[PDB]
RNA sequence: CUUGGAUUUACUGAAGACUAACUACUGCGAAAGCAUUUACCAAGGACGUUUUCAUUAAUCAAGAACGAAAGUUAGGGGAUC
RNA sequence: AUAACUGGCUUGUGGCAGUCAAGCGUUCAUAGCGACAUUGCUUUUUGAUUCUUCGAUGUCGGCUCUUCCUAUCAUACCGAAGCAGAAUUCGGUAAGCGUUGGAUUGUUCACCCACUAAUAGGGAACGUGAGCUGGGUUUAGACCGUCGUGAGACAGGUUAGUUU
RNA sequence: GGGUAAACGGCGGGAGUAACUAUGACUCUCUUAAGGUAGCCAAAUGCCUCGUCAUCUAAUUAGUGACGCGCAUGAAUGGAUUAACGAGAUUCCCACUGUCCCUAUCUACUAUCUAGCGAAACCACAGCCAAGGGAACGGGCUUGGCAGAAUCAGCGGGGAAAGAAGACCCUGUUGAGCUUGACUCUAGUUUGACAUUGUGAAAAGUUUUUACUUAUUCAAUGAAGCGGAGCUGGAGGUCAAACUCCACGUUCUAGCAUUAAGCC
RNA sequence: AGUGGGGAAAGGUUCCAUGUCAACAGCAGUUGGACAUGGGUUAGUCGAUCCUAAGAGAUGGGGAAGCUCCGUUUCAACGUGCUUGAUUUUUCAGGCCAACCAUCGAAAGGGAAUCCGGUUAAAAUUCCGGAACUUGGAUAUGGAUUCUUCACGGCAACGUAACUGAAUGUGGAGACGUCGGCGUGAGCCCUGGGAGGAGUUAUCUUUUCUUCUUAACAGCUUAUCACCCUGGAAUUGGUUUAUCCGGAGAUGGGGUCUUAUGGCUGGAAGAGCGCGGUAAUUUUGCCGCGUCCGGUGCGCUUACGACGGUCCUUGAAAAUCCACAGGAAGGAAUAGUUUUCAUGCCAAGUCGUACUCAUAACCGCAGCAGGUCUCCAAGGUUAACAGCCUCUAGUUGAUAGAAUAAUGUAGAUAAGGGAAGUCGGCAAAAUAGAUCCGUAACUUCGGGAUAAGGAUUGGCUCUAAGGAUCGGAACGAUCAACUUAGAACUGGUACGGACAAGGGGAAUCUGACUGUCUAAUUAAAACAUAGCAUUG
RNA sequence: AAUAGGGUGAAGCCAGAGGAAACUCUGGUGGAGGCUCGUAGCGGUUCUGACGUGCAAAUCGAUCGUCGAAUUUGGGUAUAGG
């Protein structure tokens, strides 16, 4: 069955710390405990080690990422900005 | 009165940084002939957690140009850097995430990290997780580059100064609440003895300028002159303004 | 606000917005709405058809998607009003 | 040499009691009262003073227990009435004998509920802490309000605080 | 002169009114600024005060709910709430009971008596009362009551009992902790001048600016490739003759590169 | 989770034997941790010693009047360098390097190597007996290897008795948190048969208790994981208690490896143990028999393994040891090489080692109800390492005797009432385990909650359900653990029968919570805190 | 280096039931948390108990707080009197 209506992974905190802080925790902690697709081997076997460290169980590739997600939006934007400026510089 | 907690920190007895578990100083390579004239190639061996640091560090192996040897460098890992990636450092290095280039070799709008304030200091600016430096423009006649720092300040640096292309990994760390005193305890357990903090207004007049009174209150303006002396600088030092920031600054 | 050089003048730069004129009893979209260029991504109506399937349809309690402006929460920006 | 208890002097003030008799009391000064005045007593109030104690007399109240006073609330016997009876009021001898259970308050004080013959007033170092208790006050912790630039003040409120 | 209150802080006195009565919705003026907004309240903050009304009780200075010109409530000197939590403070109800009416009984260990062992506090001298006077509360003095050896268990009236040169109060030309716009200074820091301190140019009337590098200062490296020139190409359109500029061995890949081959 | 058996700190002879009682052991004393006299601590393998940790601290320098301060490789010309071929010419020839590197800093970190039996009045992983091991050195024989000079085999994972390898380099080990369940082992617990011994025996009891053991070390064998070969997968399959894996090659078939752990054998029955029969003032024994074969598990403790969870927390260093890359140098045929294969020879210094480790060996003036770190851990009941009873072991120590007034201290009970007591329900009482039922406001949706409020519970005799391994089977054979549910009967209606074990509810003030402080009068509303904001 | 035994039952995962879709319901499994009852431990609430010339210059008894982390603790080390 469905065990909790809304707390989810944050049901471990019980009633403490305030609902706003707990739902704000829930958003980023589902992301930090999720499994991501490996850009190297293609499997969904990428999990976080410490913050910024994302390892793949299958191919043993470690990539530097965000604190709670494999890639931040800022990093994706920088990746495209760098790709564009590289294209212009090299024609 | 007594010597206050501000002043007890300079002696550095119990206020030194806890550095047993740290993995080395994060620095660029020493600026050498290869980086000044061409490029040198290294390979990322590790991406590791540095206790007390939000940003992961990368262990990158380079060859020694002059003797048969391997040189392991400790770089701040940019986001997207992976184990086994080839890192290129020098004037002729290409504009790829993780490569180390002089600031003049990067076009305007280039996002760069671990930037050198001075040529060869091996990285000063934009080193924490999620932070970076934006290259604003160049002055080739004076050999200068204008950059924007994470604080919003504009700085003029030598175009020979180096930086690493990309954003420092581990960003978004502050987005999550700590939720617990124990979490802050563990955070500062591998940083230094600065937590927890007793409010000076909760002390006695010997302990602090804010101590004393039949109610807890500061009693005088908590904005302190820049020219005040040690033992007085407790509060808002050289504050240009106070109160809730309303409107744009 | 201004003889501490305001306002005005030329050149240069930076920020955010916004897309004038063209602009119409004209177009598109389910509506709310949509107006600088180009690329990419996936849609769409109409028309044309000696293509194909053959009733698969119309409207719909329950149940869903979208939904101007203002407003709320948290980051960033904060030129003008 | 000097304040904050008791005690001592004093008795303004507090309390209690007289004398006179203009009036009140259907009439009628004096059954019961009694103005304007005036003489006292008491030490159960509070002042005044600063004599004793600062090489310390344990400073609130309650609980417990004994005793004493009488300016008698009740009980005994009586005198008087504006005493028909009933009830009540004034007074005498009288302290032999009793004088309570509770709600609120730390209270002394107070105020209600109820019983009762009656629910009188006081003293004994404002009886009584090597009898207790410790709610209050009055060390050091902490909060508030007002005051102070502040350290802090408050004889204002609040909570916690070793009884040999 | 300007800015700043999630800086310290502050947020008041005054002047009139509605076809019964009551109330007052109805404007300007002063203090160095604004004049207490949203909320909340006789609250741990209200003096008066045991405020007034309701509820709770037989009875409530307690409690709760209201009210609010609030001595002296009020917004990060944070305001109002708030699930959960609390050896926090408080009120009521059920259960429970020796808390009480109102005491009784029982057990062990004491106390008690013995053998052995054996301190201490304290001590002017000592130890019956009543009154008097007296440093105004006597064990001693005066006047009375009285008064008979030696003692044991208890007891807490008295010894203004013991414990401590009152910690409250005042005095002292005695301190100390703390504070500040006290008096007098001071580390630090800031500002100017002189020295360190030399070599040029230009312009202002000695001052300002910028040129040099060797003094001095900062940093790095196991002091490794600096400055100038020259070899080689790519270019400018070459108008003499090759002048100027650029480059001059490493970029799909988590491999390798060390102790010179070769030529003269 | 001891009043048992050891240790660390600390003590220092308190240890053991003999004698002994003046003092001390708040009575006593023939006794003693007292007093007197002697005796007693045996190491190549256990520690120290060595390494580095936080840190401490010389040198070169730079301050400071100076006592000294800074600094730890720093603005330093920093090697008492090594490795060889030697030379006997006691001279040399060179070849490489010199980032870092004084030193001190752990009897709980890191680290070369030992076990069993016996022995003393008192020492033992130290002595005796036997059996091993490490490091350093020396060194010969056997084996191995070479005429294809520096070995072969396997497709491979890789195997082996060996089976060149300098400078220099790259790696590995040293070397690492915590929690959760699962699996395996060991020791312990439980239990069947047999061979002994003891106990009970009115009656019953093929009974109750007890012995039946196996060290380090050597050889062979033994494993989850991982890896290799084959093969080519949807009708997706394999698979854990826990859902992860597979065209980046699953299932299936066949193999390789680590040896953690177990088995067999040697050690080793000759030892130890249990019995029986004898020797003798007797140092000390001698003889005979036996010491065997099983089973069981949500058991306990502990070690390991494969996994999973967790962090804005990611959980030492160094000495030291090995492998690999590289290819210097040197190597045979009538002979050459190597001590990483076997065997053999020698040595291992210094200091500590007794005893206590606590209601009497330490610190609190003391033989003080205080304080002081840690290891091992039986049976029953039970969730339980709690409480209660018991086995092994250890104690029976604390002045005693006689009585049993008051007042105490610790503990009980009490008719009827039930907070009227008191500042105040202070103190006490009441509740309490388990199973089943039932559970409100409010809420941050997580809680509140064991809310509140009810029923049952013993003993006995039964019934049912829940598994494993074999046999080609929805069935047979054998074996096996305690859980759950139902029924009958039964009794002074008792039954979580001792032990153990929440009282609950309606509200207000206040602090969000967990946490913290006034050691020795204040634990709180105070501090902290996450969150928020401001300043440089 | 140390920390019985229970309760509650977060993610993730398996199965069933319902739905056009967007998605919902149920039963298991799992074993989270500065969670909870409660030992050892650490602390020290109340009796304003004992004692108060004590066993003790802070103890004793019951009662109590907390008990898997901001936990408890040995040793080493650092900080020294305005
Ligand atoms: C002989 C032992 C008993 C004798 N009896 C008699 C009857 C009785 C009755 C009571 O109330 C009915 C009672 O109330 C308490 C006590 C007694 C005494 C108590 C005493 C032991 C007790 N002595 C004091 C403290 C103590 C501490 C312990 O550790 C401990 O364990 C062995 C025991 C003790
Ligand atoms: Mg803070
Ligand atoms: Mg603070
Ligand atoms: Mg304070
Ligand atoms: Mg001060
Ligand atoms: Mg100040
Ligand atoms: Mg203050
Ligand atoms: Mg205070
Ligand atoms: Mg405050
Ligand atoms: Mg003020
Ligand atoms: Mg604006
Ligand atoms: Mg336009
Ligand atoms: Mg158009
Ligand atoms: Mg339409
Ligand atoms: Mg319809
Ligand atoms: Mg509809
Ligand atoms: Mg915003
Ligand atoms: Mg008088
Ligand atoms: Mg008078
Ligand atoms: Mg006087
Ligand atoms: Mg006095
Ligand atoms: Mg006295
Ligand atoms: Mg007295
Ligand atoms: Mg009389
Ligand atoms: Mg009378
Ligand atoms: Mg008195
Ligand atoms: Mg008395
Ligand atoms: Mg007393
Ligand atoms: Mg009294
Ligand atoms: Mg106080
Ligand atoms: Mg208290
Ligand atoms: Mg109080
Ligand atoms: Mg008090
Ligand atoms: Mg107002
Ligand atoms: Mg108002
Ligand atoms: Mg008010
Ligand atoms: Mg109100
Ligand atoms: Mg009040
Ligand atoms: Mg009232
Ligand atoms: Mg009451
Ligand atoms: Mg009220
Ligand atoms: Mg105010
Ligand atoms: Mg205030
Ligand atoms: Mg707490
Ligand atoms: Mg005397
Ligand atoms: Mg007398
Ligand atoms: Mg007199
Ligand atoms: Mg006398
Ligand atoms: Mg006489
Ligand atoms: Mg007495
Ligand atoms: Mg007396
Ligand atoms: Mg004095
Ligand atoms: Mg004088
Ligand atoms: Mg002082
Ligand atoms: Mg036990
Ligand atoms: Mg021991
Ligand atoms: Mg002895
Ligand atoms: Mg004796
Ligand atoms: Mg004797
Ligand atoms: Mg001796
Ligand atoms: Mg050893
Ligand atoms: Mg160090
Ligand atoms: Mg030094
Ligand atoms: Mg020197
Ligand atoms: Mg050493
Ligand atoms: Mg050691
Ligand atoms: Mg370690
Ligand atoms: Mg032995
Ligand atoms: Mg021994
Ligand atoms: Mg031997
Ligand atoms: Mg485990
Ligand atoms: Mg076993
Ligand atoms: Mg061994
Ligand atoms: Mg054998
Ligand atoms: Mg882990
Ligand atoms: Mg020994
Ligand atoms: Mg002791
Ligand atoms: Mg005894
Ligand atoms: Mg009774
Ligand atoms: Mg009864
Ligand atoms: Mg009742
Ligand atoms: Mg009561
Ligand atoms: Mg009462
Ligand atoms: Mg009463
Ligand atoms: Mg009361
Ligand atoms: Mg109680
Ligand atoms: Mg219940
Ligand atoms: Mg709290
Ligand atoms: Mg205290
Ligand atoms: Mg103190
Ligand atoms: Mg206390
Ligand atoms: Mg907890
Ligand atoms: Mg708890
Ligand atoms: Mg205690
Ligand atoms: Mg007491
Ligand atoms: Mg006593
Ligand atoms: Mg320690
Ligand atoms: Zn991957």
């Amino acid at each position: 069955t469905k065990r909790t209506k809304k707390v989810g992974i944050t049901g471990k905190f019980g009633v403490r710390y305030g609902s706003s802080l707990r739902r704000q925790t829930k958003k980023l902690e589902v992301q930090q405990h999720a499994k991501y697709d490996c850009s190297f081997c293609g499997k969904r076997t990428v999990q976080r080690g410490a913050t910024g460290i994302w390892n793949c169980k299958s191919c043993k590739k470690t990539v530097a990422g965000g604190a709670y997600t494999v890639s931040t939006a800022a990093a994706a934007t920088v990746r495209s900005t760098i790709r564009r400026l590289r294209e212009l510089a090299e024609a | 009165g007594r010597v206050i907690r501000n002043q007890r920190k300079g002696a550095g007895s119990i206020f030194t940084s806890h550095t047993r578990l740290r993995k080395g100083a994060a620095k660029l390579r020493t600026l050498d002939y290869a980086e000044r004239h061409g490029y040198i190639r290294g390979v990322v061996k590790q991406i590791i957690h540095d206790p007390g640091r939000g940003a992961p560090l990368a262990k990158v192996a380079f060859r020694d140009p002059y003797k048969y040897k391997l040189r392991e460098e400790t770089f701040i890992a940019n986001e997207g850097v992976y184990t086994g990636q080839f890192i290129y450092a020098g004037k002729k290095a290409s504009l790829n995430v993780g490569n180390i280039l002089p600031l003049g070799a990067c076009p305007e709008g280039t996002i760069v990290s671990n930037v050198e304030e001075k040529v060869g200091d091996r990285g000063a600016l934009g080193r924490t997780s999620g932070n970076y430096v934006i290259i604003i423009g160049h002055n080739p006649d004076e050999n200068k580059t204008r950059v924007k720092l994470p604080s919003g300040a504009k700085k003029i640096i030598s175009s020979d100064a180096r930086g690493v292309i990309g954003v420092v990994a581990g960003g978004g760390r502050i987005d999550k609440p700590l939720l617990k005193a124990g979490r802050a305890f563990h955070k500062y357990k591998v940083k230094r003895n600065s937590w927890p903090k007793t409010r000076g207004v909760a002390m006695n007049p010997v302990d602090h300028p804010h101590g004393g009174g039949n109610h807890q209150h500061i009693g005088k303006a908590s904005t302190i002159s820049r020219g005040a002396v040690s033992g007085q600088k407790a509060g808002l030092i050289a504050a240009r303004r106070t109160g809730l920031l309303r409107g744009t600054q």
